[PDB]
């Protein structure tokens, strides 16, 4: 499913973005 | 009137998308709270540009899937945000990349066409960000919370 696929990268880049604050 | 939270996310949304699809500054300085606004629209061209930096084939390959699968691209983009949000987890991490992905959007329909307007797009993703997460939002004192969390407060 094309929605889910997509949310699911968005999610990996926000979480690459947390990572980058909290060092 | 009323709802100024909702005014000053699209002002801030607008002109981000709206320099990013055009290549140029709108000038046109502050109106209401503009301290907050001028610093946030700083803190969202640092940190959004980068997100687009970082993760452009990535964003190519979403915008494939966004064009090919569905006919609009903001009816589809809200679809996307909303699936983001509901696993239930909440924060500017995910809010500054949707953003960044907007304006990733944003200029693939300038592109494809030079005339169409960033407000359809811009205001959807207000409608949104404001509308399903209005108290988190408040509680982190708006974009107050998002210059913050988003600012080194040491380089060394
Ligand atoms: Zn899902
Ligand atoms: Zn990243
Ligand atoms: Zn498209
Ligand atoms: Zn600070």
């Amino acid at each position: 499913q094309w929605v889910r696929e997509i949310a699911a990268g968005l999610r990996r880049a926000a979480d690459d973005v947390n990572a980058q604050v909290e060092r | 009137g009323s709802d100024e939270l909702y005014r000053q996310s699209l002002e801030i949304i607008s002109r981000y998308l709206r320099e990013q699809a055009t290549g140029a500054k709108d000038t046109k300085p502050m109106g209401r709270s503009g301290a907050t606004s001028r610093k946030a629209l700083e803190t969202l061209r640092r940190v959004g540009d980068g997100v687009q930096r970082n993760h452009e084939t990535a964003f190519q390959g979403m915008l494939r899937k966004l064009d090919i699968k569905n006919e609009d691209d903001v009816k589809s983009l809200s679809r996307v945000m909303i699936h983001v949000f509901s696993d239930g987890v909440t924060n500017w991490g995910r809010i500054v990349t949707l953003i960044s992905f907007g304006a990733f959007v944003a200029k693939h329909l300038k592109t494809i066409n030079q005339e169409s307007c960033i407000e359809p797009l811009a205001e959807s993703i207000t409608d949104v960000l404001v509308r399903t997460k209005r108290d988190w939002l408040v509680k982190q004192r708006g974009w107050d919370g998002f210059v913050e969390f988003f600012h080194v407060e040491d380089l060394e």
